[PDB]
DNA sequence: TTGAAAAGCAAGCATAAAAGATCTAAACATAAAATCTGTA
DNA sequence: TACAGATTTTATGTTTAGATCTTTTATGCTTGCTTTTC
């Protein structure tokens, strides 16, 4: 009609479609319309740029992430409006409404209608832009607030000279579909694909790049460089190329993670450089070979006491193994009256049972095992080399479930002495490991058995 | 054209709505009245509408996905298939991935075996991407009370480790059979 | 000042006392004649009507078109002599008499179902009993009427009463402590009956029984000279709610209000036309106006043999009365509108209604409209339905997963590739007839006809996240539907 | 060898227990209209 | 000897602590058979 289309770089089809739909005039115009695209798609971007090229219209931006309700919600709705109305037009006289009286949908609409009835003045009827950017982002969302938000449209005035238009730009498909009945206008974002990331990141996170404060010190410490800028370009161009095409697998088609990844090895490899191979990109790529393997995206393991050392271990093997077999693997003491050990295990199982969620267990059993597996203690007749079960054993055992190490029947205000409590373990096999190697205890032993 | 679109949505949406909404941009796109001559004889854009609008549906995803991805979602979907319930978690995925690469390997450029740390955000990636869900998590509740009354309870599946979390498969294998391109050479593990 | 935690900005409290009555004539020996004063009783007040009256009026009247028709329904409306209920209103009146004379208090209970006529006749025996206190024989009274689902707050009775005796606006607990004292320690000499209709009884007694505890024992009293009349539903509703013991000390009269037959139905209807049946009309050929005794003579009938069978088909149901009159005017407006349009009228022989209009006024009200809503539905929601049915006729669970649904779609599409229908509907069904789009998963317009059943209240569906083992169900039982599908061809067919 | 005994395995089954949906009441908190209390 | 002051009465909103019921999976008894000790 009488818009101006912006040029965007892979969003030809969605750029037409905002053209097509949004304008200055509300006889033409749609009162709802949706955006939907996943995370880094180019929406926003999008849409600023639509609205920075053509200033006529007329806009409203927030976003429903900050706010974590719809009572906020309304409020903000309601004080951006005033906001936005009276720096727009400042001729015309205009009292004020405070926007914590609004609590409730119904108190919005009465609010809204007061303040739209003072600018009946104007000459020809208009339409304000409310771009709710981010509806899908609220904390606590339900199926309910959207149905709201869609008819309130309706209740409004219908001859008034300002008319409020809604834009929404929501992240999820199965959120979408559940008001799939109400044929609303749609345009979608669809992903990227590796040639368009590219050159987008090259774009983007290319002219930035050179002014930084490294490379110029590595240039200042060498000798010149002709061609400055041409190669510095090149240079910067090479190494998007190499870090997209090392880490592409790992990052998917995700802006934000090589965008970071890019920042992460920047500092040492414009150190690697030199001028021997400034102009010679594949000598200076095998020179800083290291930086293009490992990712490297990451920050005794523990410093618990000897008991409770042997305590999470022992609570391992209480978890991870069946009690029926106990007695083949612990009796190590001879006998006065007549009898017989357990037969054991005839055949191994072949699920390697560490690959499960943890069982339950007693802790009569834990502290039999415990004392089972603890180190021997350092005129035998008042000996007692067993350790035994003092008061020191229990609060290193209580420093243990209050560390989120031992879980039991999760319920509000457990009581530790009660039959009906039992208890589970809480670690992943990488950390029981290393407390075991860190200690001398050989724990695979007990496990290799059933499966390696 | 126009008539056999209009036949097509009578046997499949019947609703005028829905047309009125093709139709908009399409004379709202043209600039000259011969393009919007040639626009209605040959309604080429309402093709090109209808693909979009199925551009991010179940299938409209699973075609922008990377070589790593697409192993990872075969191997779950293997897993969760032999299962008596369906359900699964990390670690039989990742033993499946390995033992697949292993014979690709074997079989036979020799492909990449990435390690547990980098196989971590890819599975967060696919789980943000709606292709695993919880075991039985329910999804959003119908009004602001029920939502209000769960958001003060912790569920279980919040304290479990990582490693141990049970999910949910949303695509079947024989979905993927269908779907992935016999060229690619992930297609021969895609059936027991 | 001080900062909120959380702010309350539009707070509205109304202007009412906290004082009780027994703190006002300090003495009991100082209370004066309440009959005699201005703001008591409602000596003088009768204004209330003209503060808010006066605002829905206009000037205008264009000769509105009166046809013959529309005096038939305007005398056959639930508010324009009983014929049927004597019994009750002997018992109630005799009741309420014997009570006003001998200046006591006494407690009416009356249970019945919707349309009976309860609150009428009721009404009715106020109004005679007004009419006999103002022919000088009883000693005057009041009437104060309280309705149960006219009010915001069930505990909102109190204070009406106070207001409606006292003049005072107070809250409900202070009105509570007034009327047990007026009822209670106010000398007889001082006061007047009172005879309170407490209605709806049910909607007041949903928290607790103390409203209906307060009112009937306010009866036990010797000093008190009320006479309370409640009406309900239920006719065991206090036994169910106060206890045995304490209503069988209250001692209150109890009365039932059967449904109505097929005969009375019908003598309340033929009562209510009598003057108009079998009349003479002129009617004005050119506009249409009718006035009761160029132009032209013509007479109304209305046929004995429709209200027959409008009063028996009404009766064997529920036995109302507002439904039976409701479809007389519906048959009385269909007639009406036949005319109308056959003559070419407009808003501003012998004419009859046949047993025609009766009927078809009647069948609007029994029959179903999802048959023809089935019948009329696109082809993919049909073809759901007949793959929900086939999986119904397999497990027999009457639950069935999603999953299986569309596995059960695409068998069912993929076997009978053979008829021609389903041969070339297959690519606007998978690819919507387009050579770029690839090979979709589930079907063009899944969700769509998803939510069209769901919304209109055919299916359930429970609430999970995963979109591949959620359980749907059938809410029309199963003989509907398979009507619906047998009434198609093409899935007929196949 | 020697089978009698204990130990081990498996199928069919009942029944306790975990995980979460749906709800109630106490503790913590704000506010307008009516009463109470020193002194002009 | 009031009246500006402080205190009480009637009326709802905001967050935490605990209880009861329903659906689905795990735990233990029984019955029949057989390897392992000794
Ligand atoms: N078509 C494009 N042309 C050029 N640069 C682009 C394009 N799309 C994205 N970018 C760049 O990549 C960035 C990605 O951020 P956005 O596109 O704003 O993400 P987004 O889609 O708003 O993400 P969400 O949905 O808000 S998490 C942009 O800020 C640009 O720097
Ligand atoms: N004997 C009768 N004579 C004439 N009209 C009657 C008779 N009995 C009932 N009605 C009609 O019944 C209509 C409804 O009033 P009621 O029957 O008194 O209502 P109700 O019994 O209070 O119903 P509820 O409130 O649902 S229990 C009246 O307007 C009359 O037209
Ligand atoms: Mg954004
Ligand atoms: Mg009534």
């Amino acid at each position: 009609m009488n818009v101006t289309t912006p040029e965007v770089a892979f969003r030809e089809y969605q750029t037409n479609c905002l053209a097509s739909y949004i304008s200055a005039d509300p006889d033409i115009t749609p009162s709802n319309l949706i955006l939907q695209g996943y995370s880094g798609t180019g929406k926003t971007y999008t849409l600023k740029k639509y609205f920075n090229a053509n200033p006529n219209l007329h806009a409203v931006w927030l976003e429903p992430v900050e706010l974590v309700s719809w009572k906020p919600l309304l409020q903000a709705i309601a004080r951006t409006v005033q906001y936005k109305l009276k720096t727009l037009y400042p001729n015309i006289p205009t009292t004020d409404y405070d926007p914590l009286q609004v609590e409730e949908p119904f108190l919005l609409v009465k609010t809204l209608h007061n303040i739209f009835v003072q600018y009946e003045s104007l000459q020809e009827k208009t339409c304000l832009f409310l771009i709710l950017d981010g509806f899908d982002s609220l904390q606590d969302l339900d199926a309910a607030l959207f149905n709201k938000y869609i008819k309130l449209n309706e209740l409004l005035p219908k001859d008034s000279k300002i008319n409020i238009k809604f834009i929404y730009t929501m992240l999820e498909t199965s959120f979408l579909q559940r008001y799939s009945t109400h044929c609303i206008p749609t345009v979608m974002f669809p992903r990227y694909n590796v040639d368009e990331v590219s050159t987008i990141l090259v774009m983007s996170r290319c002219g930035e790049l050179m002014e930084d404060s490294c490379l110029r010190k590595r240039i200042i410490e060498e000798q010149i460089t002709d061609c400055t800028d041409d190669q510095f370009q090149n240079v910067a161009a090479n190494f998007i190329h190499l870090i997209v095409q090392a880490f592409h697998s790992y990052t998917g088609n995700d802006i934000f993670a090589l965008n970071d990844l890019i920042d992460f090895k920047w500092p040492k490899y414009v150190s690697r450089i030199t001028k021997e191979n400034i102009f010679e990109p594949l000598a200076l790529y095998k020179s800083a070979i290291k930086l293009f393997l490992s990712t490297d995206d990451n920050l005794q393991t523990y410093d618990l006491s000897i008991i409770s050392k042997y305590l999470l271990i022992a609570s391992y093997i209480c978890s991870y193994l069946e009690p029926r077999y106990d007695a083949s693997i612990f009796s190590r003491k001879t006998r006065i009256i007549q009898g017989r050990a357990a037969y054991g295990r005839r055949k191994k199982k072949e699920v390697n049972p560490r690959y499960l969620q943890p069982s339950l267990f007693a802790i009569e059993r834990l502290l039999a095992i415990f004392q089972a597996i603890f180190p021997i203690q350092g005129s035998a007749l008042r000996e007692e080399s067993l350790m035994k079960a003092n008061i020191e054993v229990f609060q290193n055992l209580s420093e243990l479930h209050t560390l989120k190490l031992i879980a039991t029947t999760m319920n509000k205000n457990i009581d530790y002495l009660s039959p009906k409590v039992r208890w589970k373990v809480n670690v992943p096999w990488e950390i029981i490991k290393e407390i075991s190697e860190s200690v001398h205890f050989n724990i695979s032993d007990y496990f290799s058995d059933i499966h390696e | 054209n126009l008539n056999r679109h209009i036949r097509m949505n009578f046997e499949t949406f019947r609703s005028l709505p829905t047309l009125k909404n093709s139709i908009i941009p399409l004379v709202a796109t043209s600039k000259n009245f011969g393009s919007l001559c040639t626009a209605i004889k040959s309604c080429s854009f309402l093709d090109i509408y209808n693909k979009n609008q199925l551009s991010n549906n179940l299938t409209g995803r699973l075609q922008s996905l990377s070589d790593l991805e697409l192993a990872i979602l075969i191997s779950a979907a293997r897993v969760a298939l032999r299962a008596k319930d369906g359900s699964f978690n990390f670690n039989l995925a990742y033993a499946e991935y390995e033992k697949m690469i292993k014979a690709i390997n074997s079989r036979i450029n020799t492909i990449k075996l990435w390690l547990k740390k980098d196989v971590k955000n890819v599975w967060e990636n696919l789980v943000q991407l709606d292709f695993f869900t919880e075991k039985s998590a329910v999804g959003l509740r119908d009004n602001a009370t029920a939502a209000f009354y769960a958001s003060n309870y912790q569920f279980q599946g919040t304290m479990i480790p990582f490693d141990l979390r049970s999910y949910q498969m949303q695509i079947i294998l024989q979905e993927l059979r269908r779907i992935i391109p016999k060229s690619n050479m992930y297609y021969s593990w895609t059936q027991l | 000042p001080v900062i909120r935690k959380f702010t309350k900005k539009n707070v509205a409290r109304a202007k009412k006392k906290y004082t009780p009555f027994s703190k006002r004539f300090k003495s009991i020996a100082a209370i004066p004649d309440l009959t005699s004063l201005p703001e008591f009783y409602g000596n003088s007040s009768e204004l209330m009507a003209s503060r808010f009256e006066n605002k829905l009026k206009t000037t205008q009247k264009h000769q509105i078109v009166e046809t013959i028709f529309s005096k038939v329904k305007k005398q056959l409306n639930s508010s324009y002599y009983l014929p049927a209920r004597e019994n009750e209103f002997a018992s109630i009146y005799l009741s309420a008499y014997s009570a006003i004379e001998s200046d006591s208090a006494t407690t009416i209970y009356v249970a019945g179902t919707p349309g009976v006529g309860k609150t009428l006749t009721v009404r009715e025996v106020v109004k005679e009993l007004l009419s006999s206190s103002a022919q000088r024989e009883i000693p005057d009274f009041l009437y104060v009427e309280i309705n149960g689902l006219k009010m915001v707050k069930p505990t909102d009775c109190y204070e009406t009463l106070w207001n409606k005796v006292s003049g005072e606006r107070l809250t409900w607990a202070a009105s509570m402590e007034s009327l047990e004292f007026y009822f209670k320690r106010v000398p007889k000499n001082k006061k007047k009956t009172i005879v309170v209709l407490l209605d709806e009884l049910d909607a007041m007694v949903t928290k607790s029984q103390d409203i209906m505890y307060n009112f009937f024992n306010w009866t036990t009293y010797e000093n008190a000279k009320l006479i309370v009349i409640a009406v309900a539903n239920t006719m065991d509703l206090p036994e169910r709610q106060l206890g045995n013991k304490i209503t069988s000390r209250i001692g209150f009269t109890r009365i039932m209000f059967t449904g109505y037959t097929h005969e009375e139905l019908k003598n309340i209807i033929d009562l209510r036309l009598k003057g108009l049946n079998d009349s003479f009309f002129y009617v004005d050929t050119k506009t249409g106006n009718a006035i009761l005794i160029d132009v032209r003579k013509v007479r109304l009938r209305m046929s004995a043999d429709a209200i027959e069978i409008a009063s028996r088909k009404v009766a064997s149901v529920s036995g109302d009365a507002r439904r039976a009159l409701k479809v007389c005017k519906r048959a009385a407006e269909i007639a009406e509108k036949h005319y109308m349009a056959k003559h070419g009228y407009g808003y501003d022989g012998v004419q009859t209604v046949h047993i025609t209009h009766v009927m078809k006024a009647l069948n609007e009200t029994l029959n179903s409209h999802v048959i023809t809503f089935m019948t009329r539905l696109s082809f993919t929601a049909k073809l759901f339905i007949y793959a929900l049915l086939n999986l119904m006729k397999k497990n027999g669970s009457q639950e069935q997963e999603l999953g299986d649904i569309v596995d059960e779609i695409k068998l069912l599409i993929e076997v009978n590739g053979s008829n021609k229908f389903v041969m070339e509907i297959a690519k606007t069904l998978f690819q919507q007839g387009s050579d770029n789009i690839s090979e979709q998963l589930r079907i063009i317009s899944w969700d769509f006809v998803l939510n069209q059943l769901l919304d209109a209240g055919i299916l359930f569906k429970q609430t999970m996240k995963n979109d591949r083992i959620c359980c749907v169900k059938l809410n029309i039982s199963v003989e509907e539907a398979k009507r619906a599908m047998n009434e198609d061809e093409t899935l007929r067919n196949l």
